[PDB]
């Protein structure tokens, strides 16, 4: 009854980056409320 | 597309682009 | 606001008829909201 | 339908199985060396399913109609 | 645009068109000097 | 101290309509409508201490 | 007999730049080193 | 038969805000203990006296 027909191209192209750097350094002060001042500031 | 038989041609053309770019930088 | 409409139908024969509408509306409406407070304090203590 | 299916790229799908509903076409897929047939579903042509499914970009392919219509010679070239 | 035509014939051309645009820009600012 | 406040609000909309049928052994029908809305806003204020 | 032709075409351009800029000083001279700190956080004391 | 309708929509929409929000205080002080004096010239906003 019927026929049918098709074709064609297809393109995809991709570039993803994703970068996160945390620092968080406490020179000076007890080892103690320094490192709660470098974990929570 | 045409009839006297049914018969058809269709075409497509298509450009989809997405671009994102996110920075965030602070310094304490 | 405001409608006014106007309407005529014509017909002649031995044939010829016309049968037409034509009408137009305005609205308008203008709001107003306004306030101004203004007031002063002195107070001079010895 | 009926069809030849090869879901997987065969040059020559000879592989008739007996999907063997009535009303339905098949497809036939040529798309180079990677050529496809299935016991695919009427109601479609759709050039993004094909490439979708059959996971093809440069494909060619026909809803041939009703049953066994689908063998792999059928698309010429 | 819609147009239709007929007589045995028929003729019929339609169109549509958009033209949609959106154009927004905020700013804010601070400055804020304690001594 | 003073704090002033105004605020206005106008809206306006114009419409048009028509129709015209015609037979003389030729028939015809004609038709218009038109619609025009402007409408502004403003508000503004003044705060003074 | 019927032939019938016709064209879509479309367009959607959109764009988002959005930036912020922040910058804080604090300087603290003067008094003990609990309240000189705490005076150097960011948040006004 | 012939026959032919047209239509047109043309709407536009402007929006634009502005503030400026200045506020300046100085509290000034002699005399007293300077823990007092940094303590009451410290300008408290909702307080500002
Ligand atoms: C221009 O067209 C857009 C898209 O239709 C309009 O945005 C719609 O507006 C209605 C009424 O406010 C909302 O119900 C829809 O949800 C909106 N759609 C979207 C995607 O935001 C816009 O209002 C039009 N602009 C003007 C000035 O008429
Ligand atoms: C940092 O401290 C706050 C307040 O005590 C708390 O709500 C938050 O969860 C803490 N976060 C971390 C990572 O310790």
């Amino acid at each position: 009854h019927c026929k049918k027909f098709g074709g064609g191209k297809t393109e995809r192209a991709r570039k993803a980056m994703a970068v996160e750097d945390i620092i968080s350094r406490v020179r000076g002060g007890s080892s103690g409320w320094s490192g709660g001042l470098a974990q929570n500031r | 597309s045409d009839s006297f038989h049914s018969q058809d041609t269709s075409f497509l053309n298509e450009l989809n682009k997405y671009n994102e770019k996110k920075f965030i930088f602070t310094r304490i | 606001e405001a409608k006014h409409c106007v309407r005529i139908e014509t017909k002649k024969r031995v044939k010829k008829t016309k049968v037409e509408h034509r009408c137009t509306t305005n609205k308008l409406s203008e709001k107003h909201e306004g306030s101004f407070i203004q007031g002063a304090e002195k107070s001079i203590s010895l | 339908l009926q069809c030849y299916n090869c879901p997987n790229p065969t040059a020559d799908c000879k592989t008739a199985v007996n999907c063997s509903s009535d009303f339905d076409a098949c497809l036939i897929t040529k798309a180079g060396l990677q050529v496809y047939n299935k016991c695919w579903k009427f109601e479609h042509c759709n050039f993004n399913d094909v490439t979708t499914r059959l996971r093809e970009n440069e494909l060619t392919y026909y809803c041939c109609k009703k049953d066994l219509c689908n063998f792999n010679e059928q698309l010429e070239n | 645009m819609a147009s239709k035509s007929g007589f045995s014939s028929q003729s019929d051309r339609g169109k549509h068109y958009i033209r949609r645009t959106k154009r927004f820009s905020h700013t804010k600012s601070v400055f804020l000097h304690a001594r | 101290f003073y704090n002033s406040t105004w605020s206005y609000v106008k809206h306006t909309s114009t419409e048009h309509t028509s129709s015209s049928r015609k037979r003389s052994f030729f028939r015809s029908s004609s038709s218009s409508s038109r619609s025009y809305t402007s409408h502004t806003n403003e508000i503004h204020k003044g705060k003074s201490y | 007999v019927g032939k019938c032709r016709g064209i879509l075409n479309e367009i959607k351009d959109r764009n988002k730049r959005d930036t912020m800029v922040e910058d804080l000083v604090v300087l603290v001279r003067g008094g003990a080193s609990e309240h000189i700190t705490t005076l150097a956080y960011q948040e006004l004391p | 038969s012939s026959h032919g309708c047209k239509e047109l929509e043309n709407a536009l929409k402007a929006a634009s805000g502005t503030q400026n929000n200045v506020l300046r205080g100085e509290p000034f002080i002699r005399g007293g203990g300077a823990g007092f004096i940094s303590g009451l010239s410290y300008l408290e906003l909702d307080n500002p006296a």
